[PDB]
RNA sequence: CGGUCCGGCCGGGAACUCAAAGGAGACUGCCAGUGAUAAACUGGAGGAAGGUGGGGAUGACGUCAAGUCAUCAUGGCCCUUACGACCAGGGCUACACACGUGCUACAAUGGCGCAUACAAAGAGAAGCGACCUCGCGAGAGCAAGCGGACCUCAUAAAGUGCGUCGUAGUCCGGAUUGGAGUCUGCAACUCGACUCCAUGAAGUCGGAAUCGCUAGUAAUCGUGGAUCAGAAUGCCACGGUG
């Protein structure tokens, strides 16, 4: 990316929903083309979370979404050899896409048995601020408050 | 292995071996055959294998039926490396 | 009469045959549920009749050819618009606005020679 | 009956007027004729190591095609049979016929 | 490639065509699965080592016609890919163009 | 519980619960099982003594135990005092059926040793 | 449309898919704006495709006394009852070790069992070899068709549905070794591939370090060809998911 600044690939809705961020969702889950193996997890995982712990299903999918999403991230910036920590704001392209590439990977690390109830956990973990995907944003938040005075 | 219509023995051996039958043992019997069978019609001869640069005496027992004679005649020589 | 579309995808070939009025989709002999299993497939087969509306208006008589299932259901999308197009020609503007009007030109890449894949390289050592 | 007519050929140009030859000369002597239809062309690739010695990835590709015509005869008559037969084709176009 | 090594596979396919594809009888005939199962198929496999250590199809090493390499052959043109290429881009194979597609 | 093969099993499927017996692999113990008439998703719970030893019976005809343990060390002696290729292989500790000693013949050479 | 044994299989049709010849189409051509009354840039329309539409072939003067006298050719030197020629057997496959490039794994986005969908591109006459019968199987017997859009190789696999396993060195992994076989071939001991039964190592995600990839790409899943009697995890090609 010198010269050729892009625009961007458009991609299709979720065929259960119309969601657009679960076709994301859906996506970032997905291991070596297998859509339709990924597509089962996520709607199994996304039953169990709103059937067991309270309704409104997508509704409670951005609800767990929106306790892991950060604000403000660090970035470096080279000078002289020694290249500082500048705290810079997230773009909300970005802000979904790290909120949910921490919660597949929180997921993945669990040690529960299908991987939809081990999504699940993870979710209702997020909805009540708990585990380790929300772990993940104040660790971001810890470092960037840190680093407060390069601004 | 070779399929079950037929073991495989070369003819010079073959006759070779018969007239070590009748007319008594010998001496080593020298033969280049490594890829032939030992038959039940050799046990007690003693047959030099070639390997390469030498003969090696084999004297056949009952247990070596079945098998190869280059099999009783190592063709590398190797003892440790340092 | 029939009104006919011809669509296609990476590698299927679809013919479509749309007939005045009821919601019976037959494809290859065999209804939408039988042939394609997966959902995706059924909703980008249905996606050109949403924008247009057709409660059950329209008999579609459709066989396919070649690919997979996301290109034969691709193949089908693209000969229904063509055979809607086909029907009353005042649908194109709002056709073209859902990118259903634009042949998918996305072919595979052939493997090319010192490489592993289309683009995949060997791993290299610098010694 | 049907009298059948395959050609084959490394090249297009000439395997279609060797067609235009066997079409015209066939109703001229006044028989249906059915056809010409082309039939799919085989294309056989080479692949080749160019360097003398090493250099394994540095290669050329070839390819031959042979490209194929079927004529289909309705009425063989006798006037028919000695047009085709006495013929003056190419050295390129290869014939084999059907009775 | 070694005037000896172009006669010695000159020899070998001109005593191979001598014996066999006429003489297979030997084991395609008599080692068969019938009544001649008994000595005769046995006395059969010990004639098969009577004819000589070539006229087998199996030692043909089937080398390029003008340099005689051993590697690199093609047997659609019986030519070394050396010599395919060095003949086909002085246009001497006919319909032999570079292929892109 | 225990067969014939006085190994004690788990209580898992038979199907299973026969591969732990040494001598029956998977082909085996369904030739077991089908014999003695008892389906192979049941497990040794819920199979009474009546049934344990048709299965007893049934694993019997085959060579399976440590006596076929004994079966197996006198056909590698044999060729260790044949003196032939493969006793050399075995009396010595390199690989018998001709692969690759150069590298990667690591499982019967043990861990590496500079 | 008629008929049907319900298979385009017959009558038939030349529409459609497709086959392969010919032609058309995209040029910043058109419309705004910016620009030095420029060349050109951003945006829009139309269009299957938009600014080199995608991919390939195509490699300037030269550099490294780079590689190849073992493809071939060739100056000089050397051998000429041998450094030439023929044959059998062995070797190139050795094995304390180190490195490069790969394949298969360490599982549950999975393993196994049953049922069931959707490809492309190829090859074939000392060849590809169906049906049927026998064999658990690799295969065998018999033998039709095909120099091929006709016959064969050849029932794609991932996928989908149901059942089971329930986080273990396991119903993960299939190395190693024992026994019994098949096929090719004069001949499978050194030193082939494959099948069956039994055996069931290491391995639970890998130190310092390091590689590839910007879209039908990466990742993953099968298929074919050349070489070739037999003998691919390599190489060259092809489509599926994505
Ligand atoms: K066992
Ligand atoms: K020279
Ligand atoms: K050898
Ligand atoms: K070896
Ligand atoms: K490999
Ligand atoms: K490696
Ligand atoms: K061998
Ligand atoms: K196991
Ligand atoms: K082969
Ligand atoms: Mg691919
Ligand atoms: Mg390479
Ligand atoms: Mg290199
Ligand atoms: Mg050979
Ligand atoms: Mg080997
Ligand atoms: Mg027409
Ligand atoms: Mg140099
Ligand atoms: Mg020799
Ligand atoms: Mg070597
Ligand atoms: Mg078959
Ligand atoms: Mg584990
Ligand atoms: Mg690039
Ligand atoms: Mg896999
Ligand atoms: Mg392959």
């Amino acid at each position: 990316p010198r010269r050729r600044v892009i625009g961007q690939r458009k991609i299709l809705p979720d065929p259960k929903f119309g969601s657009e961020l679960l076709a994301k969702f859906v996506n970032i889950l997905m291991v070596d083309g297998k859509k339709s193996t990924a597509e089962s997890i996520v709607y199994s995982a996304l039953e169990t979370l709103a059937q067991r712990s309270g309704k409104s299903e997508l509704e409670a999918f951005e609800v767990a979404l929106e306790n892991v999403r950060p604000t403000v991230e660090v970035k470096s910036r080279r000078v002289g050899g020694s290249t500082y920590q500048v705290p810079v704001e997230v773009r909300p392209v970005r802000r979904n896409a790290l909120a949910m590439r921490w919660i597949v990977e929180a997921a993945r690390k669990r040690g529960d048995k299908s991987m939809a109830l081990r999504l699940a956990n993870e979710l209702s973990d997020a909805a009540e601020n708990k585990g380790t995907a929300v772990k993940k944003r104040e660790d971001v938040h810890r470092m960037a408050e840190a680093n407060k005075a390069f601004a | 292995r070779s399929l079950k219509k037929g073991p495989f023995i070369d003819l010079h051996l073959l006759k070779k071996v018969e007239k070590a039958v009748e007319s008594g043992d010998k001496k080593p019997l020298r033969t280049w055959s490594r890829r032939s069978t030992i038959f039940p019609n050799m046990i007690g001869l003693t047959i030099a294998v070639h390997n390469g640069r030498q003969h090696v005496p084999v004297f056949v027992t009952d247990e070596m039926v079945g098998h190869k004679l280059g099999e009783f005649a190592p063709t590398r020589t190797y003892r440790g490396h340092a | 009469n029939q009104y006919y579309g011809t669509g296609r995808r990476k590698s299927s070939a679809a013919r479509v045959f749309i007939k005045p009025g009821n919601g019976k989709i037959v494809i290859n002999q065999r209804s939408l549920e039988q042939y394609f299993g997966r959902e995706t497939a059924r909703m980008v087969v249905r996606q050109p009749l949403e924008l247009v509306d057709m409660v059950e208006k329209l008999d579609l008589y459709i066989t396919v050819k070649g690919g997979g299932i996301s290109g034969q259901a691709g193949a089908i999308r693209h000969g229904i618009t063509r055979a809607l197009m086909e029907y009353d020609e005042s649908l194109r503007s709002e056709l073209r606005k859902a990118g259903f009007v634009t042949r998918d030109a996305r072919q595979v890449e052939r493997k090319k020679v010192g490489l592993r894949k289309a683009r995949r390289r060997p791993q290299f050592s610098k010694r | 009956q049907r009298i059948r007519i395959r050609l084959k050929a490394f090249d297009h140009r000439l395997i279609d007027q060797a067609t235009a030859e066997i079409v015209e000369t066939a109703k001229r002597t006044g028989a249906q004729v059915r056809g010409p239809i082309p039939l799919p062309t085989r294309k056989e690739r080479f692949t080749v190591l160019i360097s003398p010695h090493v250099n394994k990835d540095a290669r050329d590709q070839y390819e031959i095609r042979t490209h194929l015509r079927l004529v289909d005869i309705v009425e063989p008559t006798e006037k028919t049979v000695d047009a085709l037969m006495r013929l003056d084709l190419a050295a390129g176009v290869d014939v084999q016929i059907s009775l | 490639a070694k005037q000896s090594m172009k006669a010695r596979e000159v020899k070998r396919v001109a005593l191979a065509d001598k014996y066999f594809a006429k003489r297979a009888e030997l084991k395609a005939i008599i080692s068969d699965v019938n009544a001649a199962s008994d000595e005769d198929r046995w006395n059969a496999v010990l004639k098969l080592q009577t004819l000589p250590r070539d006229s087998s199809p199996s030692r043909q090493r089937n080398r390029c016609r003008q340099t005689g390499r051993p590697h690199g052959f093609l047997r659609k043109f019986g030519l070394s890919r050396i010599k395919v290429r060095e003949a086909a881009m002085r246009g001497e194979i006919p319909g032999l163009k570079k292929a892109s597609w | 519980a225990r067969i014939a093969g006085i190994n004690i099993p788990d209580h898992k499927h038979a199907v299973i619960a026969l591969t732990s017996i040494y001598g029956v692999g998977k082909t085996r113990s369904k030739a077991i099982l089908a014999a003695a008439g008892i389906a192979e998703d049941v497990k040794i719970s819920e199979l009474s003594e009546g049934q344990i030893d048709t299965l007893r019976d049934e694993v019997a005809k085959f060579v399976v135990e440590g006596d076929l343990r004994r079966e197996i060390s006198m056909s590698i002696k044999r060729l260790m005092d044949l003196g032939c290729y493969r006793g050399l292989r075995h009396r010595r500790g390199l690989p018998v059926r001709g692969q690759r000693t150069k590298t990667n013949a690591r499982t019967r050479k043990g861990p590496r040793k500079p």
